[PDB]
């Protein structure tokens, strides 16, 4: 409304990434949460 | 449980199960633990001692 | 109506002269004041709201003040097209409504 | 921002009648903003009328004129009908459709419907 139609109020920033099929080594805790993950394709180590 | 028949001693399991998880599986693909369909109670699966 | 403003006022072009409206504590005292302009047979246009705020499209020359129960509408840089009636208004809790004065028809001499 | 449609277009009612006033909008939706009404007699001044109350959420009615004029709202079609009744001598005049924020702290009439003259 008048201040001394309104659109795009505020500022919005979002990050977009695209999933690619990869082999991931997954570390499983007793809880079952994946504490550590590794991508073989990314590096020789 | 869930269309799978197995024979084992049934005991409550200390390991926590996330809501999505319904079963716990060994690398061998044998089902170590299952969550009851009627009530969401975590149960450890132990095969009868041999 | 319940407020105080003269029927008409006159001044030479390009000069600086204002118009005031005398209310009470029951109306102007605790409430914000607005001002309106209408040309003959036209759409009355909001002039200043709150006595310090300009609507979009208003020349910055216009201003305003509220001293006690008295509210002046700052009118500067008179133009040949500035001749019209200006109306004071402010919120009323007395009858719990919107009130106005009779209106003051400016004349640019 | 927003342009306002005519308060009731052109309406003529001879004595012994009564007239609704339907003020629509554009660029907003009806119940995001409150309407208002003012009597404006030609060669005369402003007399406020109808109106919505930011406080208490009621639709106000000018006490002097209270009970003679009523208001209804259709939110989707943006039609707000102002029905004045029981025609009298001095009550034929231009009626202006006004809009103020319902958020409160808004006395100024903001956009106008351009006014419509009635008939007694």
């Amino acid at each position: 409304y008048l201040t001394p139609s309104g659109w795009t109020a505020g500022a919005a920033a979002y990050y977009v990434g695209y999933l690619q099929p990869r082999t991931f080594l997954l570390k499983y805790n007793e809880n079952g949460t994946i504490t550590d993950a590794v991508d073989c394709a990314l590096d020789p180590l | 449980f869930n269309g799978l028949t197995g024979t084992g001693v049934l005991t409550e399991s200390n390991k926590k199960f996330l809501p999505f998880q319904q079963f716990g599986r060994d690398i061998a693909d044998t089902t170590d633990a299952v969550r009851d369909p009627q009530t969401l109670e975590i149960l450890d699966i132990t095969p009868c001692s041999f | 109506s319940v407020l105080t403003q003269a029927p008409s006022v006159s001044g030479a072009p390009g000069q600086k002269v204002t118009i005031s409206c005398s209310g009470s504590s029951s109306n102007i005292g605790n409430n914000y004041v607005s001002w309106y302009q209408q040309l003959p047979g036209t759409a009355p246009k909001l002039l200043i709201y709150d006595n310090n705020k300009r609507p979009s499209g208003i020349p910055d020359r216009f201003s305003g003040s509220k001293s006690g129960t008295s509210a002046t509408l700052g009118i500067t840089g008179l133009q040949t097209g500035d001749e019209a009636d200006y109306y004071c208004g402010t919120w009323d809790s007395s009858l719990s409504a919107v009130v106005f004065g009779g209106g003051t028809k400016l004349t640019v001499l | 921002e927003v342009q306002l449609l005519e308060q009731s277009g052109a309406e003529v009612k001879k004595p012994g009648a009564s007239v609704r006033v339907s003020c629509k909008v554009s660029g907003y939706t009806l119940p995001e903003v409150a309407m208002h009404w003012v009597r404006q007699a030609p060669g005369k001044g402003l007399e406020w009328m109808g109106g919505f109350d930011p406080e208490d959420g009621e639709t106000m009615y000018a006490q002097k004129f209270q009970g003679r004029v009523t208001m209804t709202e259709d939110t989707s079609t943006d039609t707000a009908y102002m029905e004045l009744s029981s025609l009298r001598s001095e009550d034929t005049a231009v009626y202006y459709c006004a809009t103020t924020t319902p958020f409160s702290s808004s006395y100024w009439f903001d956009p106008w419907g351009q006014g419509t003259l009635v008939t007694v």
